[PDB]
């Protein structure tokens, strides 16, 4: 849809103009001329093991958007119970059964940033990491902190 | 007042009553409103030159039944 491309363009600029961008919490780059792929970046939220880090996000707009959600993946490896430590695949309701057609790129980026500050270990993407979060919090932090240095520029 | 036809690439022709000494701001916003798209998402031409918000039919030499051509913006606004 050209409705979908015009929309994505508008939401791209909405992120550009956002306060969260001017504070350098979130940003988005254009990848393809056609607006079907973007690259997001979120800062590690303060008082978490990601803090100091920056996380790139592959964002792909499927053909059935906006009736299906953007396909989002971490490019930057991260140690988090709701993100694959191997693939960056994300467990998050708004990317699945709680997607709503009126949700914006900005909404997605902010949700992912809140995801980083707020895990749901009883619905993991990475059961090893989630088991560690639950059973051994301190090893979980040290590891998340080292991944953030190693992979996220922390 | 003067009738003016606004034509899109689909070749739709939508008619407007417009005051001679009044900003084309209104026309442009009313059109975008009719079509449900943001203003700044479309540009409007008369004789191959873009209308501006400050422009009026007073200037531009705009007549009865005269046509304005509307196009989508690359940015999309």
């Amino acid at each position: 849809a050209n409705i979908a491309v015009q929309r994505i363009k508008r939401e791209f600029k909405e992120v550009l103009k956002s306060e969260e961008t001017s504070k350098n919490q979130i940003k988005v780059d254009l990848v393809d001329e056609n607006f079907t792929e973007l690259r997001g970046e979120i800062a590690g939220p303060p008082d978490t093991p990601y803090e100091g880090g920056r996380y790139q996000l592959e964002i792909k707009i499927p053909e059935t958007y906006p009736f299906n959600p953007p396909k989002v993946r971490f490019i930057t490896k991260i140690w988090h119970p709701n993100i694959s430590s191997v693939t960056g695949a994300i467990c998050l309701d708004i990317l699945k059964d709680q997607w709503a057609a009126a949700m914006t790129l900005r909404t997605v980026l902010l949700s992912l940033q809140a995801l980083l500050a707020a895990a749901e270990p009883d619905d993991p993407q990475d059961a090893v990491v989630a088991n560690q979060y639950k059973q051994n919090p301190e090893m979980f932090k040290q590891t998340a902190r080292l991944w953030a240095h190693v992979y996220a520029g922390a | 007042y003067i009738k003016l036809k606004v034509i899109g690439q689909d070749s739709s022709e939508i008619h407007f009553k417009v005051k001679m000494t009044t900003h084309l701001k209104k026309l442009k916003e009313s059109y975008c409103q009719r079509q449900g798209v943001p203003m700044n998402s479309l540009r409007f031409l008369f004789e191959g030159q873009r209308i501006a918000d400050n422009h009026t039919p007073k200037e531009l030499g705009m007549e009865e039944e005269d046509v304005i051509e509307v196009y989508q913006e690359q940015t999309g606004g």
